[PDB]
RNA sequence: UGCGAAAGCAGUUGAAGACAAGUGGCUUGUCGUUCGUUAAUGGCCU
């Protein structure tokens, strides 16, 4: 439906984010499998989610970073043998935009640690 | 598990006793050191879960392509009818 | 949220036969 | 010797082995030094095996 | 359509075992290859295979052994002037030689003590020693003519069995026995210690196992004895004196086998940790100290090597091996760490066991003494017989309508009615005594009800009955190899047949006035034969890998030039397409196949042009498409107009030699 | 029927039966026994492949 | 300790992958099936975390075919999601008497 | 390779000559050759 709207256009020449807004609009978990598993080749959708994901670590959709999870565990295999000139500093600015998460998730288990503390003793002297 | 509800509870309750004594770390060494040893690994299990649950939704995809197929894909056999003709000694005899 | 973002981001870091019958074709 | 890849001298000091680099590919020649008594040589190519002419170059 | 294939892998035929490896003629490397040299190979499952290695190792005959029967060691011999004999010992109490004829037992000589371990012939080869499991060696007359054996003399009697032999010479008789020791009688009559052991030697004990030697030789050039044991340890022994010299630790676990070339400048040997030693004394110091060096070893088998043998000529020096896995070995013998190795195929078949018929789309295949049948849809087994009343299996054919099922052996032959159930067959008994008295190498099937028969004993009937038949010249090889004037191959459709004997001798044959018209016209075997009916051909192709065709009622302009415009896959070709046939859809097509290859040649058309018995010793005397990715192969044929039949084969614990870890 | 066929097939094939004090043996066939050589003793062919497939060779 | 010691020995001296290449489903089983114990205590979970990932590394074929250590993945899964939610509860406890200073 | 913190941040990967194989050239690959660039079943002692 959608989902061949948007492999449609992704597949035809162009309308890249267009074509990722459009995988957003219906955006199954089954449906964002099929659609990985149908395509034979990528027009670098590895190369525009690189530079989105880049531009954007810390996004509450989890659309493109489902994309890209499902997209990596099922072609992997391929990803590493497409294309290795532009690719290989788009996986090295990916992996280093992604690496300060892993910097910083003790200071935010820090934090949610603080606050369920103050937030339990504010519960608990509530004046009887 | 079970016992840090004990000790999430002790420090929400005293939390002027423990904040009033002059050292904290010094007097109570042995949580500080349990608590930096349970998370100081946490960066480990975490690319240890990601390397895992990736092969595992892989081939939990890739057999749900396929799914129904070993349901009834089973369709050997044994040593049939084809025995009771073939034993030419027994077909002499019956 | 935040811890949510970050687990996944650190997730894509450190991210970062024969059958007995078959069938098939050759040249005329 | 015109041109010497390795060389070793017996116990004794009696002779000498060395290699050539002769053409297609080197070459091995001893020589008794305090003495004419023996001096002889031959491409290695008739030491090395046939199998390591289809190995890597460690062989 | 194009060619849709069926490759199948339903078929399980496995061999068995090479046990026994021997050479017919001895080496005598001054002097040319004898036309008359074959190899023989005794497998464990009771055949013995005979090979040509003239022009990449043909298989010229096999004489089959039933259930339960196998077979441990084999000798050759042959007194000058006379014909070879096969003699070869099983898991039992007699000898059996062999008439290599009709590929039968001419003699069971009951050995007159126990069970047979070990057989070895005389130097000069009139006398044969058998060494036996209650400890004796007896000696058996042979020179009485071929056939006829006689008990002579019970050697000095000990405990342990005797489980390999050699002799010195006329003289002296050496045996390893399961104790650790090797014993030395003398079987030298008319001296005062006739038959009496006469020296005992001890080989170095395992700790915590017992110690059995294996294999024995003598070595001539020098005068010691070589001996492999189950430690792994190979001894040389000066024979006068009766001692060791020196002891090599070379093997892992037991040397089976061990043997020398014909100077004795090497010792090779190899058991059951895989791997082949090499031992020297080529170097005049060597000579002059009498003082082997553990030269060289090769690992080239993949589970053991039970058997081991040399040849040494003006035009041949190789050494032959073969152990658990079934497949054969060759190597060089003065080149052995050099040079380069040819590993046989498990299964060439130049005998088949496994056909189809077009209608019903069905293929029948036997192993030993059970035939199936299945059919292609994926597949089904239809039917099986696993007749037990039987003993020994050979060739096999199906009527064309696929009603009556012949399977026939050397002893008898049997056929059996079929009718196609449904999901099943039912099967039943015809009864001919005819046919249950004849031996039978090949029924053709000339009509739905005519078939002809090729006897074992050269005779030809036609059932449901004599073509004259003339004779051949018999000269010194046909008198020293007596089974090359024998029929081996015979191919008929529509009353028309045509045999072959592997003199160089193809002759047609009308099957209405059954007379000869013979088309000899050869130079050596003939591996296979197909009748074209378009343009009235034979087509023989031989052991040199060349492509005949003869019209009928003499080479054809297509032969003509085809032989010399040959394919240069033909021209480098190292197994014999051992079956030819023709297409379906086109009568005049030809589509053909080795073990390890599929090959199609072209009636019309000719292409432009710009470890072997290689002497100068002659034979026994005195569009082109090509494909090899279904390499395994067993048998190939035709069903309809576009598709095909591509049977193979597909796949025990070894000796654990690793590889390098990382 | 299932579980006495092997029982039917070897009482019928068998022979040499007892009669009270005697025992009744078939001679067997010239067929036989000038076609094929006799069976291997099971005997010293289990010791041989047995020893060559001992426990203290590692085999795998 | 005395696994833990050679599972070590093994991971600074050769090669993890050495120790792993022959393997199939039958011999894999005890490797995986004491990680799961394994995986629970501190002193194990770095060498437990490396070897497991190590022979997912090689044996992602065999993951496909045998179904019988599938499970056992699948078991490792739930441990290291026990282990993680301890490991991250660990880290607030810490927080919260990092407030208490 | 350089700067670095253990993270990371910038840079890449030319030329000549000889030889080998394949089909005097052409292709491919090597080098106990030069110039430039910051760059073989073969395992451990008593």
């Amino acid at each position: 439906n959608i989902l061949s709207s948007h492999l449609e256009a992704n597949s035809t020449e162009i309308l890249d984010d267009l074509m990722s807004g459009s995988w957003t609009e219906p955006e199954i978990k089954k449906f964002i499998l099929t659609k990985i598993n149908t395509v034979d080749h990528l027009s670098k959708i590895f190369l525009t989610i690189s530079k989105s994901i880049t531009q954007n670590p810390w996004n509450e959709e989890n659309l493109l970073p489902l994309w890209l999870k499902w997209l990596l565990t099922l072609k992997s295999g391929e990803l590493n043998s497409i294309k290795d000139k532009h690719t290989k500093k788009n996986c090295k600015h990916l992996k280093s935009a992604l690496r300060s998460s892993e910097e910083i998730l003790p200071v935010l288990l820090g934090i949610q640690g603080r606050l369920e503390m103050l937030r339990r003793q504010a519960k608990l002297r509530e004046d009887l | 598990g079970p016992l840090n509800v004990w000790v999430k509870w002790c420090l929400i309750i005293h939390g002027g006793y423990l904040v009033s004594i002059p050292n904290l770390m010094s007097t109570l060494s042995s949580l500080h050191s349990t608590l930096k040893r349970r998370s100081d690994l946490l960066p480990r299990l975490l690319a240890l879960d990601a390397r895992l649950d990736c092969t595992i939704n892989k081939f939990k995809t890739l057999n749900y392509e396929a799914g129904d197929i070993h349901s009834s894909e089973p369709v050997v056999e044994e040593d049939e009818d084809d025995v009771e003709y073939n034993e030419e000694l027994d077909d002499a005899g019956l | 949220k935040q811890v949510e973002i970050a687990e996944r981001n650190t997730e894509l870091w450190n991210l970062i036969a024969l059958p007995t019958y078959t069938m098939e074709y050759l040249d005329i | 010797w015109h041109n010497v890849i390795l060389s070793n001298i017996s116990s004794n000091g009696k002779l000498l082995a060395h290699m050539c680099k002769d053409v297609e590919h080197k070459s091995i020649s001893v020589v008794s030094l305090f003495d004419d008594s023996v001096n002889l040589s031959f491409p290695l190519g008739s030491i090395l095996s046939s199998q390591t002419q289809s190995l890597s170059y460690n062989t | 359509e194009r060619m849709i294939v069926h490759r199948c892998r339903f078929v399980d035929f496995t061999p068995a075992t090479i046990t026994s490896l021997a050479f017919s003629h001895k080496s005598n490397i001054n002097k040319l290859t004898p036309s008359d040299l074959r190899l023989a190979i005794g497998r464990s499952n009771g055949n013995i295979e005979i090979w040509n290695p003239r022009n990449n190792w043909f298989q010229e005959m096999v004489i089959e052994g039933g259930k339960d029967r196998s077979i441990e060691g084999l000798c050759w011999s042959n007194v000058n002037g006379e014909s070879l004999r096969l003699f070869s010992i099983g898991g039992s109490t007699v000898v059996t030689e062999w008439d290599l004829a009709t590929g039968l037992p001419l003699r069971n000589y009951d050995c007159n003590s126990g069970v047979i371990w070990s057989i070895s012939i005389n130097d000069s080869q009139d006398k044969l020693s058998v060494g036996c499991d209650n400890g004796t060696v007896v000696l058996i007359d042979i020179s009485g003519g071929p056939g006829v054996l006689e008990h002579d003399t019970i050697l000095m009697r000990q405990e342990a069995r005797v489980l390999t032999l050699a002799w010195k010479k006329d003289d002296f008789v050496i045996g390893g026995c399961s104790d650790g020791r090797i014993r030395i009688w003398s079987a030298q009559k008319n001296d005062e210690n006739m038959g009496r052991l006469l020296h005992t030697m001890k080989v170095d004990k395992a700790k915590k196992e017992s110690t059995l030697v294996w294999s024995v030789i003598y070595l001539p050039r020098t005068d010691q004895i070589a001996s492999g044991d189950s430690t792994g340890s190979i001894k040389f022994w000066d024979f006068q004196f009766a001692t060791l010299n020196q002891s090599f630790k070379a093997h892992d676990a037991d040397v089976l086998c061990l043997t020398t070339d014909t100077d004795n400048n090497y010792v090779f040997s190899a058991g059951v940790d895989r791997k082949i030693f090499q031992f020297s004394q080529n170097t005049n110091k060597s000579q002059k100290n009498n003082r082997w060096v553990n030269s060289s070893n090769r690992l080239l088998h993949g589970n053991d090597i039970r058997a081991i043998c040399a040849y040494q000529s003006k035009g041949a020096d190789f050494l032959v091996s073969g152990g658990v896995e079934k497949t054969l070995v060759i190597n060089s013998l003065t080149s052995f760490s050099n040079g380069n190795y040819r590993k046989m195929p498990t299964v060439e078949p130049y005998s088949k066991n496994v056909l189809v018929n077009k209608e019903q789309r069905l293929v029948v295949s036997w192993s030993e003494s059970t035939v199936k049948i299945w059919t292609m849809g994926n597949y089904k087994l239809v039917c099986k017989l696993t007749l037990k009343d039987d003993q020994n299996i050979s060739t096999c054919s199906l009527s064309p309508d696929g009603q009556v099922l012949v399977v026939g052996r050397p002893s008898t032959t049997k056929v059996f009615h079929l009718q196609p159930v449904g999901n099943k067959l039912k099967v039943t008994k015809l009864d001919n005594d005819l046919l249950l008295r004849t031996s039978t190498k090949l029924v053709k099937f000339i009509d739905n009800s005519k078939i002809v028969i090729c006897s074992c004993e050269d005779d030809v009937f036609i059932v449901d009955q004599e073509v004259e038949l003339l004779e051949v010249t018999s000269t010194k090889s046909s008198i020293k190899v007596p089974y090359i004037n024998r029929i081996n191959h015979l191919e008929v459709d529509q009353n028309i047949a045509v045999i072959s004997r592997g003199c160089g001798v193809v002759d047609i044959l009308d099957l209405k006035a059954r007379i000869s018209k013979p088309l000899a016209r050869l130079n050596n075997f003939i591996t296979a034969v197909h009748i074209n009916t378009s343009r009235k051909s034979v087509v023989v192709i031989t052991a040199d890998n060349k492509i005949y065709e003869f019209n009928m009622n003499v080479l054809t302009q297509w032969s003509k030039n085809n032989t010399d415009n040959l394919p240069k896959e033909w021209k480098t070709l190292k197994e014999n397409c051992v079956g030819i046939f023709s297409d379906i859809e086109n009568s005049s097509r030809l589509w053909f196949w080795g073990a390890t290859w599929i090959s199609r040649i072209d009636f019309d058309v000719d292409f432009p042009i710009n470890l072997t018995i290689t002497d100068e010793s002659n034979f026994m005397n005195d569009h082109f498409f090509f494909t090899d990715k279904y390499k395994p192969l067993l048998f190939v044929d035709l069903i309809s107009s576009n598709e095909l039949a591509i049977i193979e084969r597909n796949p025990q614990k070894a000796f654990i030699q690793p590889k390098l870890v990382f | 029927i299932k579980t006495k066929k092997r029982k039917t097939l070897k009482n019928l094939r068998k022979d040499s039966v007892k009669r009270g004090k005697f025992r009744v043996q078939l001679l067997s066939t010239t067929q036989d026994s000038k076609t094929l050589p006799p069976k291997k003793e099971s005997s010293i062919i289990r010791s041989k492949d047995r020893w060559l497939n001992r426990k203290a060779l590692n085999k795998g | 300790e005395l696994t833990l010691t050679v599972l070590q020995e093994l991971r600074k001296r050769g090669k993890v992958r050495v120790a792993l290449y022959g393997r199939d489903e039958s011999t894999l089983e005890p490797l995986l099936n004491w990680c799961l114990k394994g995986i629970e205590d501190v002193r194990s979970a770095s060498i437990v975390a490396d070897w497991v990932a190590v022979v997912l590394e090689l044996y992602g074929n065999t993951l496909e075919s045998s179904p019988v250590l599938q499970e056992l993945m699948i078991d490792l899964k739930t441990k290291v999601r026990h282990e993680i939610h301890k490991s991250k509860e660990a880290q607030r406890i810490e927080g919260m008497l990092q407030l208490l200073t």
